[PDB]
Formats: C-alpha cells, structure tokens, sequence
C-alpha cells in the first residue's frame, strides 16, 4: 500500500513531581514522540496527570492586595475605584452598597472596534489568538474625549493609543506572453523511361519496356504556447494601536490559570498554559485588510503531420512476327500511401485567492474569480474599519505579564514560562510531522498533523493529483539537539522533503546548521 | 456482480434486568445487534435498549450528592451560591432565583446582550459513527453570573429614518454574551479561494495503403492486390475544481470546569460504577461518541467538474482478384470490417454549507458575482459549524467540576471501544461502485451516487467502472497465548471491483493481552 | 386463473377486557389475492361488547403532590400559571388567578412551525409520515429563543425539541453518459447499431435538523391516552389499529428540506438480422424516457420550477432561489431517524412494559402480516408489489401482463 496511517506515539510518563506546598497537589505528563497522521488512531487526551498530596508543607499566601478586593473576583482594586459609576471587578463588588455613584463617563461613548480581539493573547508558532489574557474593559477612569469622525470612544486603561492611521498600498501586475512556431515542407519526385526496339529482318522482333515512379513526402509542425501571470493584491491599513508599557491589567481568566500554576517545574502545566492562552500578546498592531489574487494559466497546443508516398510502374512487350505470331503483355506495379497526424492541447489553469477583513458580503464577492469593481473595494475598506484583521504585530512573550504585583515567587513562574516555552517551541513545530505528498504542507494541529493540499490536489496526503509532475519543495527535518559544550550547535538535514524531486522546486531555507555560545 | 440477498435484521437475547436503581425506579436491559437487516429484509421492531419501572426495596441512600453547594431540587446541578438568587436561571427547576428576597443578589446588569447566535451547536454532542448531532453536551445558556460579551464586527445594519432622510447603520446586536463554556469566540472575516483548471486533449490518425498488382497475358493472366487500414483515435478529459472557503468565527471550548448540560448531568450519575454495557451504550447513543472542543463559523462552497470523452474508429479492408481468359473465368476474394465505438461521460457536484436556503440553493445551481455576494451577505445571519476538532465522549469527564469520576470514565472508555465497533457502517455489506454503507440504528443502507441504483448500488447503467474496494469488519481479537493478542480484516467488502483504489490502511491489527 | 385472496378464520374470543367492557378476535391474511383475485379487504381484527366478568382495576392513578389537570397529564406545580398552556385546556393556568408570570419575562416570542411538527410519527410501510406525537406546544416554563435563522425572527423552542438547527446546506448533482456503437459483420447472421444515454440530475436543499430529546418528553394527551384505551392482553387488530393511526415509529430526529430531481435515459438500436437453416429481417426500436420530481416549497414555484426544469429550458435562477426561499415555509421531512414508537410508551404507567412488548410483538406481526413474502412470485422475475388489499407485479420488458405471463 502507498499510505500506511502512523499512529500517535507519546512518550512514558515522567516521575511523579513533589507536591506543590500550595497547590497541594502533583503532576505528570508526556511527550508527544509521534503526532497520528493519514488517518492514524490518536492518542487518549492525557499527556497530562494530576494527583492530590497531603500538605506536606505550607506555602505563602496569596499576595497582599493594598487595595480593595472584589468579592467574586478577588481583583485588586484602587479605592478612587468605588462608586466610580464603571464596573472595575468584572463583578459588581466595586459598585455594590455605594451610597451615591458617581458617573464620570456620562455621555455616549463606544469601545474601539475589534479591541477586545486585540486583549487576545496569541499563539506565534502558529499565528493564531488564543484565551484573553488582559481585559481591556476595564477603564480606571480615563473618560478623556477620544473621537473618530463624529463618535467618540471610551478608550480602556490598558490601551495608550488607538488612532486611525489610514493608508492603502494597491498592487498589480499583469504578464503576458505568446510564441508560436510553424514549420513546413512539400517534396515531390517523378521520374519516367522508355526503351523500346523495332526492326525488321523474313522476320520481326519488337520489344518495349515501360517504367514510371513518382515519390512524394510532407512534413508539417506546429507549437502554439500562450501564458498569462496575473497578481494583484490591496494592503489597507485604518487604525494603529499600542499597549501600555507597564502595569497592565489582567483578565480574570488567566489571572486565576497563572494563579494555579505549579511552582515546581513541570513542562505540561505551562504547556496547557500556551495551548489555553498561547505565547504571546501584542503590544503595537496595525490594523486593516489584506486582498490578494493570483492567476497562472499555461496554454500549450503541437501539431504534427506526415504524408509519405510511393509509385511505381513496370510493363514489358516483346512481340516477334514471322503466318507465326507470339506476343507477351507483362506489366506490374506497387502503390504505397501513408499518413500520419498526431495533434496535443494542453491547458494548465490555477488561482489562488485571499482576503481579511471586513463583512463577510464583501469578502465573499471578493473571494469569487472576478477581480472587483472599484465600488465594491470601496464597500469593503468601508467595512474593514469595524472588523479589521491584524496586518503587522509586535509581540512580547506572555511571561512578561507576570508580575510581583500579581503573583507571589514571579521570578520562579517567569522562569518556569521560559523554560516551558522554549520546550513548547520544539514539541509544536511542524518539523515532527511526515512529509506530503502533492507539495502537501504538514500543519501540526495537536496530537495529529493535517497535509494542507495545495490547489488542484486532494486526499489524506494529497495523493491525488491529474497533474503527472510537478515541483516539490523542501522541507527541512526536526533540527537535532544541542551539540555538547565546546560551543553549541544544531544542523538541519533539509531531508523531511527532499527539495529535488518531480522537477524539484525551492530549495530548503536556510539555515542548514546553527551554532551559539552554550 | 449479481444482486447480494436480504438479511433479516437479528438481535440476541434480552440480557437480565439489572437491579432495581435505588433512586431511579428503573430496571434496565440490552440486546446486542447480531445482525442488522443489511441489503432489505425485515428490519427488527425490537430496541437493543429496554427500561422497566421497578419499586427498588431500598432508598436512595446517595442522594445526598452535594452539601454546602446549592443544589437544585430537579437536578443535581450544584451551583456556587454566589449563583442563587444572582438574577440568571442557572437551573431549569429555578430554585436558585426562587423566593429571592433580595433582588441585589443579581450579579451583573448583562441580559440586554442576547447569547451567540449559532453557540448552540458547539454544545451539542457528535456521532462520528453517523456524523449526527446528539444531545447536548455543554450548557450552551449558562454564564457563570458572568458578563463576557463579544464585539459582533458585523453589526452594522442600514436603517432609513423617512422623517430625517438619515441613511444610517442601526446599533443593535453590537455585542453578544458569551456563555460560560465558550473560552473564545474570536469573530474573524477570512476568505480563501482555491480553483485549478486542467485540459488534455489528443487526436491521432494513421492510413496505411498497399497495391500489388501483376498481369501477363499473351490465354490472360492478371493478379491485384490490395490491403488498406485506418485508424482514428482521441482522448478529451477537462477537471475544474472550485473551493472556497469563508470563515466568520473562531471558537474554542473551556478545557475547565466544563458546565455539563443538566440532561447529560443527571443521565450521566444514573449510570451504574460497575460495568454495565447497555446503559453505557445508550449514554453513547444520546450524547454521542464525541464532544466538540474548537470551531470555526463560516460558509463553504464546493465545485468538481469532469468531463472524459474517447472515440476510437477503425477500418480494415483487403482484396485479391484473379482472371484466367482465352471462354473466361475471374476469381476474388478477402476480408473486410468495419467499427466504431463512442462514449463520453460527465459528472458534477455542486455543494454549499452555509447561511440561506435559498442562496445557498442559488449557488449551488449558479456561480456568479451575483450568487457569491447574496451567499455571502445570507452567511451574516446564519453562519455554519465549517470546522472543529473533537475528543471522545469520555474526556470530558476529567474536566468537569464534578472530579475523577474514574470509575464512570473507564466504564465509559471500554463501552465506547465496543461500540464503535458494533454498531460500526463496515458491519453493512459490501456497497458497490463507491456506494457508502450506512448504519443507522438497527438498519443498513447503501448510499448510492447518482450513477448507481439498488440496494446495493449493484446494478449499473454502464457494464464496468473503476469502483474502489473497502475493508471488512475487524474480526474478533485472537486468543493472546502470549502477552500480545491479535485482530485481522481484509480488503474485500468489496474487493476493488475495476482495479480501484486497495483501501488502504491495516491489514492486521495487534494488541495487549 | 386469478387467485382470491384467503383470510384465516376467526381466533376465539378473547376473554372480556374487565375496563375495556370488550372481547376481541385475530383472522390472519392466508393469501393476499394475487392475479387480480378478490381484494382481501376484510378487517384483521374484530370485537364486541361484553358486560365485564370482574371488575375493572382502575387505569386512573395518584400523582401525589403534582398538580393533575383536567386531561390526565401531571404535571409539575412551577409551570401552574406560567401563562404558557402547559397541560390541556389551558387547565394548568385556569388553576391560577393571581401572580402570572411568563418565562419569557418582558417580551414576545414567536411560536416556530418547524418546531410545532417536530417528531413526525412514520409508518415504516410506505414510510409516510403521521403527526407529531409530541406535545411541542409545551415549554417547560423556558425561553430559549432561536433566530428562523434565514429570518431574523426569533422563536421560543419548545421542551421536547433538544436541537433546532438550520444547519444550512444546498446541494446539486449531475451525471450524463453516453455511449454509441455501430456493428457490421445452419448460421446466424446480424449488423447493428446501438446508442445509450444516461442524464440524471437532482438537487437537495437542507433547511434544518431537529433533534428530539431523549428523555423527560411529554407527549400529547389523547397518545397516552389511546395507550391507556389498549388491552393489556396481546389483541393483534386493536395493536395494529393503534400502529395504523400513530405509526410504527417516529422521527427521533430528522432533517426538513427540499428535493428536486430529473432524470432522463435513451436508448436507440437498429439491427438487420438473417437466418439459414440447415429469412431476411429489418428493425428499428426507440425507447426515450423521462420523468421529473419535485417536493417541498409553496406550490406555485415548486411546480413552475418542475415544469420550467423537465422543459430543455435554461431556469433561471431567480425562480430557484423563489423555490428554495419558499421552502422556508413548506418543508418536507427528507430524512430521519427512526425510533420504536413504542419507546415513547411512558415508564411510571399501568402495565407500561407489558403494553411495550405488546407493541414490539404487534409491530412484529404487522410487518409479517402485511409482507409481500406471501405473494405469489412474478413470471418473469419482475418485482411483486403489494397494492391496497391484492398483489401484483410488474416487468418492464416485452414480458408483460398482469404476472409478466407472456411476452
Ligand atoms: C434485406 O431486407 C432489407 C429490408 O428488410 C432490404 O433493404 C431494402 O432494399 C430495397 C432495395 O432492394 C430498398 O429500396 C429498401 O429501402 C430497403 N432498405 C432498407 C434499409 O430497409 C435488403 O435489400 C434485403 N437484402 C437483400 C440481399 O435482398
Ligand atoms: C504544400 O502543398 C499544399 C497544397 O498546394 C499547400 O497548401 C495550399 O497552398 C495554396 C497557396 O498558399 C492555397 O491556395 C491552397 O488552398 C492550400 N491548400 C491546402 C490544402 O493547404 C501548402 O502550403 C504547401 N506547403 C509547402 C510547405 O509547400
Ligand atoms: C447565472 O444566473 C444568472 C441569472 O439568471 C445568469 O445571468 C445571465 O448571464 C448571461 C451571460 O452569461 C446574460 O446573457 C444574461 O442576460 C444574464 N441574465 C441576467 C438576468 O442577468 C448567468 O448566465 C448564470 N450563469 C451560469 C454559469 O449559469
């Protein structure tokens, strides 16, 4: 059989860990050796364990929080925060027995469009928002007058500036190329002899012999090859925002997941971590949307035809007349005709395209084959403006959210995340994966790896293709370990596709090998 | 291939009553499907799954489940009692928000914002055996008396005030709430669009003519021959593929504290500890094998066209003359045939999932400017479940707040690996020409395309097509004399019938004794 | 000669149902009257009155500290004056005066049609569907609004309807073949030509899926209480009257729709045949057959769609759309899950499991009682039908007649 499913693999446990003093609990986990892919079985969802501990020592309490505590919540609040007229808490605790509420924000006023998305912490590795990690309805006050157009926006406290820096870069180009090349021949042979004798002698004798041949050949050829390349594409860009530096205001959400974190090292609990809330969150962004196309038609047509021709004629007559009289007629021939034509037409069409932002009307008009009206690229800039995609990001490691301020030992969990991280980075590529086939891409996506196929191939591993060849690219393996201390090292094999096959295309990236101080 | 023959459906004994459930009343039973009535034949009337009222003789000493949680009179959901009187419903009995004196309990002022439109299916349990919603896995309209809401990025809907000639977006449905379950539900407009477009056309044509021909004469004597052939050949083939895939929503699933839906809740501690398989099964059965744990919302639309067209068309002729003169006598003879042969063939399939009937009808018949923006604009209001990833039905009960449950998860998980395979589609017969075989229930069918009728998509319009094979049912496991025991399928329900595709995963399964 | 049809004699009698004041008799269907013979016609079953031997153990029964309504539906004390009918004859809220309180607390909500007819009964012969058994008019005091979702308009789901989805899809399908010959040459001697074409076409639109829930479902008053007026005893014909009015199952979940389809098949031959034997013959035959199908929608596109589709003309799609836009408003159930109806018999009642199997056997017989196994076969093979009361079969060929019996 061509396929053959691989199955998840993961690996023994590791020890048990000791009991966290605060938790009061320990854990386990395991390393997924082998993501299941072409349809293999995958793994039970327990690369994780758990077990409960007696309190074989106690730990320190919750940090001190100065301020006031919000019942349900337990965020710790200022006290210029009560009474307020906002709901600081996530809860009402804030608000709750004041004896008069002081609305600050008394007029109209509409959070930024799309910013809560934004208080979404990110996954890098594969570019994708995860759990809130900060919550960007909490305002602290503000109530400063921000406007876009005539509305006016409540900006949050986390947030130092949501401003609509407006620009669109279009882009086109369009070629095109033809050659054709005709070639012809027409030959023609035709010959023709007579040798005849008559005499007189009484006697006669007569003879004659009769010869004729013609030979003909053509030959006819044509390649016709037509080629269009059309890409185009709008980047459209409508706001940019920032985060604060500095004393951000956490969501609830991972607050409390930071807050149960081990403080004994141990890989699946940060691990569960990133897969909640991701790697990452984004301190500047520019906000907007993304149309691109791309056409590529190959049109080749060849013509051939052979004609080929044979003639040929004998007679003889010999006649001798003394009454005596003896003749002979003898006469022979051979005809031979052929004709040859083979004729191919080929056509090879592939697009591709893409869009982000906008209401889902105009992406989908956008996303049929026809390149827009200027009118209906209007309508979805228009609309890009309250649900804009992320163009460019600048991204700080989640770690960094950790802070005194919040958790007690910060530099024992930061340290933790890094750790974990740097583990997680290794244990989520797509380098572990089996290679496609088809110029298939393999996207890890958990314990099991999906082949992206591209266009125009289908199945499990995008087996299935009517195009015979067609370039395949390389795909770096896995790099390999740390090479020992006398300077650090890693080499990449480019192997996991072999870059040269079916009229290789693109080499791997570099680099092969990587080398560091230890 | 002559048509297979009905079977009637089958179904083993009654296993005995299990004891009388303390607090249920209930005495329960289960068949097992022996055979279902696979190609026609007389289904069963009988359920595999039989329930009987029964006074138990014995209280029901566990119905203390919770203490210092408020725990609702009609179910055993227990709420955190900062819920009780918090101003949501957080049980379908209501206790928690009855003779709540004090209204300042409510939590938050959040209900103007309705729920997620479509948040109900992510709740919902899935039969990867059927690929049919169950019941309801998550409580799709609980919230934790929080008040999470979502910026809907499309909630711009044109409003025409006559009075004020103001052509303006109206503000409602700006955000919606979320429930408790849902982790995430990242509103996100992506398009992606993928078409290729291939033709192969080739057209040959060959003549071959010989004349032989002598005469000698003086009594005449004169001989011909001729042989002649041509011979036409051409192969047209055109593949069009269109997806394009529309995306609106990304949604994930808490992998904590999952609120179980209370139906599930109670008919979750109904189940016995010890090993009962029947009442496993049908927990199965309702809930689903699977439960849903990440979703995207949006619209797909599908094109496949292909289209082979092949003529062949041969002539052969041959003749030989002969004459004898000088009275005279003239003799000839030789073969000849003539042929043709033709046969096209051309299929479609046009596809759309996603946000109107009558749209996504219009699509499906017409690709236009036109049908693509009426799709899309129909795919703001009723988006569909376009992708999710999913676990067995047994995972979440390691993360419930309920705890380990072990004993219920294991109980589960072994009942689970079973029932995939007893009521798994290999078990109806061989379907013919890629038919599918379905089980639903007791009872098989063939789902047939369009080339293919019968029972079991057997007969054919045309006389042999490559037609793909299928595995058979896994056999029994082996004895494991060693530690290591052994199971065995072959690919032959149907064999490959035209040299089709061999299916092509494992021919021989192995597992621990 | 045509065979009457043959019916067994009478069972005894029953024993006198001592609530039901009724005796009853069984008479099997020995032959179904095949070739045209008498129509067995005849009722299956048949009972008479009878002044009861003892007296009748009530079917009446306490239920404690539920409220019991005016119809013999219980029913828990919170949905009393919901203002939502929550039993019969709005009895639950008649018994309230004072304090209404709606669950849909502060506003209006539509009552959905597709979740009113939700639960269809089916007769698994023919597979038409019967009325919901279902009481979808009941909501167990929730509010669980949905969007129509091709509208905007919201709708209270009823308690019974776990799922209500317009999971949306549209689909069409297409297949042509075609295929074409020509054939040139005691003995036999032939030159033919010979052409087939195959076209098939059909389209489905998919509205939506319910799913019905699996437990705590309350079913109409006058269902329970045809449960209730059963014998208790085995008593084939008042069983298989009960299956006939209610169907042998029902939807426990299913998928509302639209369905169109057109098919379309020719075939032409022309032979030249000649024989010797130890004749000269010239044919032409040509069969062309179509046949168009539609189901679901409001009658006046449906059927301008269906003529305009079976016509060569191009539809426009503007009146497709008109179609499957109206489907919104008359669906059709296209396909199901099928569950015993005799699952929906209550546990908590009189006899409950004993009427279930009863049921069972019941759906047992009546699935052998009225199978065509007993038909005579066909002559020529073709497929045996069973009509209304007598059994045929019919072939396509030249073999033809009432059995196929000559050709
Ligand atoms: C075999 O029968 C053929 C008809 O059954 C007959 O064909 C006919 O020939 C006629 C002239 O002789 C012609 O006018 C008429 O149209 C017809 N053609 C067809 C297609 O039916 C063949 O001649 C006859 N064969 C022999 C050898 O007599
Ligand atoms: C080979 O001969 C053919 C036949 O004469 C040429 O084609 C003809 O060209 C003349 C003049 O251009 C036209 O008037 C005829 O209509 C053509 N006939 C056909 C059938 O093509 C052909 O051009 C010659 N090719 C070469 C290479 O000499
Ligand atoms: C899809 O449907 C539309 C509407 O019926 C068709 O629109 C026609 O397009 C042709 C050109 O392709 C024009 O000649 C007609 O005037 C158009 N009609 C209208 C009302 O605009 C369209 O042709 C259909 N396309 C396909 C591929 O079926």
């Amino acid at each position: 059989v061509t396929l053959m499913p691989i199955d998840c693999e993961l690996s023994s446990w590791s020890s048990w860990t000791t009991c966290d003093p605060c938790q009061k609990k320990r854990y386990r986990y395991a390393y997924l050796l082998q993501p299941s892919q072409f349809h293999g079985e995958p793994c039970n969802f327990s690369d994780k364990e758990v077990e409960d501990c007696v309190t074989n020592r106690p730990c320190r309490s919750q940090v001190r929080c100065e301020g006031f505590v919000c019942a349900q919540t337990g965020r710790c609040v200022n006290r210029r925060l009560l009474c307020n007229g906002d709901n600081d808490c996530g809860d009402q605790s804030d608000e709750a027995n004041c004896r008069r509420i002081y609305k600050k924000c008394q007029h109209e006023m509409d959070q930024y469009w799309g910013i809560g998305s934004l208080a979404s912490g990110i996954n890098l590795f594969t570019n994708s928002f995860e759990g809130p990690v900060l919550d960007h309805r909490y305002y602290a006050g503000g109530c400063s007058p921000h406007y876009i157009l005539n509305t006016r926006f409540r900006k949050p406290y986390n947030v130092e500036s949501y401003t609509p820096q407006t620009q669109g870069k279009y882009e086109f180009i369009l070629k095109e190329y033809e050659s054709y090349s005709d070639f012809e021949r027409n030959v023609t042979e035709k010959m023709a002899s007579k040798s005849g004798f008559s005499f007189g002698f009484e006697l006669g004798i007569s003879s004659q012999s009769d010869r004729g041949k013609h030979y003909i050949r053509r030959t006819k050829r044509f390649s016709h090859t037509k080629s269009v390349f059309l890409h185009a594409r709008s980047d459209l860009e409508v706001a940019h925002y920032k985060l604060k530096p500095r004393s951000l205001m956490l969501h609830y959400e991972f607050l409390q997941r930071v807050k149960r974190l081990p403080l004994e090292y141990s890989y699946g609990e940060y691990r569960d971590l990133f897969r909640d809330f991701g790697t990452h969150y984004i301190t500047e962004a520019v906000l907007g949307g993304i149309y691109e196309y791309t056409l590529v038609m190959n049109k080749e047509a060849m013509e051939r035809g052979d004609y080929t021709l044979n003639n040929v004629h004998a007679c003889a007559k010999n006649d001798f007349k003394i009454s005596l009289g003896v003749s002979v007629g003898k006469c022979r021939g051979i005809l031979n005709e052929i004709k040859d034509r083979n004729k191919r037409d080929t056509m090879v069409e592939d697009l591709v395209v893409l869009v982000r932002g906008g209401a889902s009307e105009h992406i989908t008009t956008l996303a049929y084959q026809e390149l827009p009206t200027a009118d209906l690229m209007q309508e979805w800039g228009d609309a890009v403006q309250y649900n804009p995609a992320i163009i460019k990001v600048k991204v700080e490691p989640l770690y960094e959210l950790v802070t005194a301020t919040d958790f007690a030992y910060s530099s024992t969990v930061r340290q933790n995340m890094k750790q974990a991280l740097e583990e997680f980075q290794k244990e989520v590529s797509s380098c572990h994966c089996a290679p496609c086939q088809g110029n298939g891409v393999p996207v890890l996506k958990g314990s099991r790896c999906d082949c992206i196929c591209p266009v125009g191939s289908q199945g499990l591993a995008c087996e299935v293709s009517y195009r015979k060849n067609t370039p395949i690219d390389g795909k770096w393996n896995c790099w390999s370990n740390w090479s020992s201390c006398s300077g650090r090292r890693k080499t990449r094999q480019r192997q996991c596709n072999n870059p040269p096959p079916q009229n290789g295309g693109s080499p791997c990236s570099g680099p092969a090998s990587e080398t560091l101080d230890c | 291939a002559a048509t297979p023959a009905a079977v009637t459906c089958q179904l083993s004994n009654w296993s005995e009553w299990t004891d009388c459930f303390p607090c249920q009343d209930k005495k329960y039973r289960h068949r097992s499907l022996l055979q279902p009535n696979k190609f026609g034949g007389t289904i069963c009337s009988g359920d595999i799954w039989d329930q009987a009222s029964c006074s138990s003789s014995t209280t029901c000493v566990r119905q203390a489940q919770c203490g210092q949680d408020f725990q609702c009179k009609e179910t055993g959901r227990c709420l955190k009692r900062h819920l009780v009187c918090n101003g949501d419903q957080d049980c379908l009995d209501g206790s928690d928000e009855d003779d709540c004196e004090d209204v300042r309990a409510i939590d938050e002022d959040c209900s103007q914002y309705e729920p997620i439109p479509g948040s109900q299916k992510a709740a919902l349990g899935y039969n990867i055996l059927t690929q049919e919603d169950a019941q309801s896995v998550y409580d799709a309209s609980y919230y934790g008396g929080q008040c999470e809401t979502v910026y809907n990025g499309e909630w711009r809907e044109l409003r025409y005030d006559s009075t004020c000639e103001r052509l303006y977006y109206g503000d409602d449905e700006k955000y919606f709430r979320k429930p408790y379950n849902f982790l995430k539900y990242h509103f996100e407009a992506l398009a992606d669009t993928g078409i290729s477009s291939e033709f192969y056309d080739n057209a040959n044509d060959l003549l071959s003519k010989v004349k032989k021909d002598k005469s000698d004469s003086f009594h005449s004597q004169d001989t011909s021959f001729l042989n002649e052939l041509n011979k036409y050949n051409e192969k047209k083939f055109i593949f069009t593929r269109i997806f394009t895939k529309v995306q609106t929503a990304h949604f994930k699933m808490r992998k904590d504290d999952i609120m179980l839906d209370e139906g599930m809740l109670q008919s979750l501690m109904e189940l016995p500890d010890q090993y009962n398989y029947g009442m496993y099964a049908k927990f199965i059965n309702d809930y689903g094998t699977h439960y849903i744990t990440s979703g995207s919302m949006g619209g797909i639309y599908e094109y496949i066209l292909v289209i082979d067209k092949a003529k062949m068309e041969s002539l052969g002729i041959t003749s030989r003359d002969i004459t004898t003169c000088f009275h005279c006598k003239k003799f000839g003879g030789g073969k000849t045939e003539r042929a043709r042969k033709a046969m096209a063939v051309e299929d479609i399939i046009s596809r759309v999932r996603g946000g109107s009937s009558g749209w996504s009808g219009g699509l499906a018949q017409n690709r236009s400017t036109i049908t693509y923006r009426s799709w899309g604009r129909s795919l703001k209001y009723n988006p569909v479940v376009i992708d999710f990833e999913m676990q067995p039905i047994h995972e979440v009960l390691r993360h419930t707040s309920l705890g380990p449950l072990e004993a219920k998860r294991q109980n589960l998980r072994r009942a689970l690996d079973q029932y995939l395979m007893e009521f798994n589609a290999c078990r109806c017969g061989p379907c013919f020409n890629n038919g599918v075989p379905i089980l639903e229930g007791t009872s098989c069918r063939c789902q047939c395309r369009l080339g293919s009728l019968g029972a079991a998509c057997e007969q054919t319009q045309t006389e042999g097509a490559k037609a793909d094979g299928s595995w058979s049912c896994w056999s029994s496991w082996s004895v494991c004399r060693a530690g290591i025991q052994e199971r065995r399928r072959e690919c032959d329900n149907p064999a490959p019938q035209n040299g089709g595709a061999s299916c092509p995963g494992r021919k021989v399964q192995t597992q621990a004794c | 000669s045509h065979i009457d049809c043959r019916m067994s004699p009478w069972s005894e009698w029953s024993q006198c149902d001592p609530c039901l004041r009724q005796m009853f008799r069984s008479r099997s269907i020995e032959v179904f009257g095949q070739f045209n013979g008498k129509r067995c016609t005849d009722a299956v079953g048949d009972r008479r009155q009878c002044v009861p031997t003892e007296p009748c153990e009530d079917a009446e029964d306490d239920c404690g500290n539920d409220f019991q309504c005016s119809t013999g539906r219980c029913i828990k004390m919170r949905l009393r004056c919901n203002g939502d009918n929550d039993c019969g004859d709005f009895s639950d809220e008649d018994d309230c005066e004072s304090e209404p309180r709606p669950p849909c607390r502060d506003r209006v909500v539509e009552e959905s049609e597709l979740a009113r007819t939700a639960g269809y009964g089916i007769n698994i012969l023919g597979m038409d569907p019967l009325s919901t058994p279902f009481d979808n008019e009941f909501y167990n005091g929730l509010c669980n609004r949905d969007r129509d979702g091709n509208t905007l308009t919201y709708y209270r789901r009823p308690w019974n309807v776990a799922s209500l989805i317009y999971e949306t899809k549209g689909e069409k399908n297409f297949r042509t073949e075609h295929y074409e010959e020509q054939i040139e040459a005691l003995f036999l001697s032939y030159s033919s030509k010979k052409e087939k074409m195959f076209l098939h076409v059909k389209g489905e639109i998919h509205l939506g899926r319910f799913v019905m829930r699996n437990r705590d479902v309350v079913l109409t008053t006058t269902f329970v209480d045809d449960i209730k007026a059963l014998p208790t005893t085995y008593e084939k014909g008042e069983y298989f009257a009960f299956l006939e009015t209610y169907g042998t199952h029902y939807s426990s979940s299913g998928s509302l729709g639209g369905l169109y389809e057109l098919i379309y098949v020719l075939d032409k031959a022309s032979m030249k045949r000649k024989g010797v034997e130890l004749v000269n013959i010239t044919s032409e035959n040509l069969i062309d057959d179509v046949v168009s199908l539609i189901r679901g929608g409001t009658r006046k596109y449906a059927f301008e769609l269906k003529e305009k589709l079976l016509r060569g003309t191009v539809i426009d799609v503007t009146d497709f759309v008109n179609w499957a836009s109206s489907i919104n408003d008359a669906p059709v159930l296209i396909s199901q899950k099928l569950s015993p109806i005799y699952n929906l018999v209550p546990v908590k009642m009189k006899n409950a499991h004993l009427k279930k199997q009863n049921l069972e056997r019941a759906i047992e017989d009546y699935i052998n009682e009225f199978s065509v196994r007993k038909c005579h076969t066909c002559q020529n093979g073709g497929t045996v039908i069973l009509m209304d009361g007598k059994c045929l079969c019919a072939c396509p060929f030249k073999f033809e007649g009432i059995a196929c019996e000559i050709s």
